[PDB]
């Protein structure tokens, strides 16, 4: 209002937006709600080592205490531990849970799984093997039909031992290597080659018996090499289609969305128009091109590695837009880890 | 707020539009929804009809 | 589908496809053996 | 009017008008009147697995609390849950049902459900199987009397077992590859080889016995692959009329008119003139075009896919405009499910 004379001032109304990185590992554990050794409070929050201990102050033997002890040893950070009724409830409350690890519990933890994929959290879990010694005469499918087929997990068989203690299940022995790959160079790589120290797989599984279990589902094998020992090997989800392979492709997309959708809660409500338009174009393609040079997603002329497209006409027609939608749709092709590696000699 | 709402009836009264007072944790309490009364394509938003 | 205002998220699902060849090779013989195991007797087994 | 002198304002008299998308999936369940372990309200609303786990605190054997977990775990929403003899009322009522499932109910399920077709409320039912084992000696048709012949409703026999605890009957596991169809990819595609997770089904049918249940009525049977497993497999209906098979080709025209009659009632006692057959015409085939990119109707030149006509003389000539009625007409040819392949080799 220009009521009374004298020197009035505005200022700017609106200014810039931009996404903000990631965490990438928040992981939450599998209690056993029939255990005695522990707590009776569902839902713990633990964040380093330290409290850790003085909650536990025993060196313990069960599977829980053996999970955390593994993956505080490899780095680490926040992580939850909470039991296995009370998924559901524990993920679309804290709003930054990544991964849904099992800590040696199958039957119940399968089916709170799916319930939080199918509201659509945008989680990735990971799953245990089969306890012992497949023996390999034959059957190569029906230990395979007990776990839930869907683009998010695997599995991690041989069931390492933990020389100094008792077992370890293979879902923490996959989250330490999680861990120390992102902070290391990036989560578009797959948790594949970098090693764990410590722990020492119970067999020797083969060089062959790696084949019959690559198709179809994705066993996922941890087999110990000559020099770099104890190692994982293989990065492979449920299925076998040609848009949804390769653990490292299927995280790419899952960790590219949950900053922009974290962002974009303040831009609603804002009024759909043309400076609207040219503002999010143009603060999409600059996170885009920060991750393009970093070696996340492969192409030469960074026009052909993604698009980004809004309109009035391309896209979000005239009647849609008095309903209040502001619809986009950008896509962008990433990288796929080099599994098999031929190569041809010849004369010339 | 006195009773504390969820975004499951959220999706009943959003619709016959009237609009609702949430709570959020990082940001506390906040208005949410601008949609007036009476629902034909015409005015439905507040700064449409202001 | 979409009654609170907030942020959606959705994605394009296709079952885009290709071809990659397996092997032809590997047969089965059917003359007549001496298993160890009484469950080895009339079942396919792999042999590496 | 014009009363005394000074400044008038007038504003516009009509505004634009449009059709709301859809809901798609709101199913009400079946309930059994002489069940003890329950409450005895008929009628009762869940809206998710929330307030499902604080009314019925422990974990049950019968077939709606075997249904309702199969719901929910496979994502879900808004479902209600009536009495057996309560439903000719709650179908006129709430104005969103969708599916009429059936949870271990036969004898007077399906006069119920031949009821609210009777007033032509636009719905679609499906139903169980036979309780066991065919044993595909002989008797092709016996087995099929027992179901009202309609085009709304499948069968869905081999009654899967729920290796967790007891068997589910086959509808819930029918509704729930729905639920993660029309969220994931439109209503117009079968849910066909969407695959469930944590259902095993009790037998292993053939390869075979497939066929001969093909021709007459729509059996489609529930079979394990290797590779993808417990998928739902066949999508037909009752009948056999070229003009009503394909289940997603009855669900198409099914709900492309649930929402133009939902949005026409505030243009009733609206003036029969010229404007009002221009406005209707440019916005119906609006909504068209928005379901023409979308791959939902097929063809090119999309004069070609749809038409929309509404006149004068072409329509409603002047003796039954003065009895006020307003008739329209529109055609459109959807999709079809490629149920068989065949592909020939030459040499050329």
């Amino acid at each position: 209002t220009t009521t009374y004379p004298g020197v009035y001032l505005s200022e700017d109304a609106v200014s810039s937006f931009s996404v903000n990185s990631a965490a990438t590992a928040v992981p939450l554990f599998a209690y056993d709600s029939e255990n005695t050794n522990t707590i009776n409070k569902p839902i713990q929050v633990f964040r380093n080592w330290a409290e850790f201990t003085v909650e536990y102050p025993t060196p313990l033997e069960d599977a829980f205490y053996t999970s955390l002890s593994l993956w505080f040893m490899h780095g680490g950070g926040k992580c939850y531990l909470v039991n296995e009724a009370n998924i559901a409830d524990a993920v679309a409350q804290y709003d930054d849970i990544t991964l849904i690890v099992a800590a040696g519990t199958d039957t119940t933890t399968y089916t709170a799984f799916t319930t939080v994929v199918g509201q659509g959290y945008r989680i990735f879990g990971l799953f245990d093997g089969p306890k012992e010694k497949i023996a390999g005469t034959a059957k190569p499918d029906e230990v395979m039909e007990e776990y839930p087929t869907s683009p998010f997990g695997a599995v991690f068989y041989p069931w390492g031992t933990l020389a100094s203690g008792a077992a370890v299940p293979p879902s923490a022995i996959a989250a330490a290597s999680i861990t120390q790959t992102d902070r290391t160079r990036g989560v578009w790589k797959a948790p594949a080659n970098q090693a764990v120290n410590g722990v020492t797989p119970a067999f020797a599984v083969s060089d062959d018996f790696q084949g019959k279990y690559n198709q179809g589902k994705a066993l996922n094998m941890i087999r110990t090499f000559s020099g770099q020992g104890t190692v994982v090997w293989g990065a492979r989800t449920l299925e076998d289609s040609d848009n949804w392979r390769y653990i490292p492709v299927r995280r790419l997309f899952n960790a590219v969305e949950r900053d922009i959708q974290k962002s974009l809660n303040k831009l609603v409500f804002e009024p759909n128009s043309q400076p609207t338009w040219q503002r999010v174009k143009a603060a999409v393609d600059s996170y885009l091109h920060s991750l393009w040079q970093q070696g996340a997603l492969a192409g030469n002329t960074p026009a052909d590695a993604w698009f980004v497209q809004v309109g009035k006409d391309l896209t979000m027609t005239q009647e849609e837009i008095n309903q209040g939608k502001m619809i986009i749709k950008i896509g962008l092709a990433a990288v796929r880890p080099a599994e098999f590696i031929i190569l041809q000699f010849s004369q010339d | 707020v006195s009773v504390r709402v969820t975004n499951e009836q959220q999706a009943e009264l959003n619709p016959k539009g009237i609009n609702v007072i949430r709570h959020f944790s990082d940001r506390g309490l906040v208005v949410w929804g601008s949609r007036t009364q009476k629902d034909d394509d015409d005015w439905r938003y507040i700064p449409v009809r202001r | 589908v979409t009654s609170v205002p907030g942020v959606y998220i959705e994605e394009d699902a296709s079952p885009a496809m290709s071809v990659s060849a397996s092997a032809t090779a590997v047969p089965l013989f059917v003359a007549r053996f001496t298993p160890l195991k009484p469950e080895l007797a009339g079942v396919i087994t792999r042999i590496g």
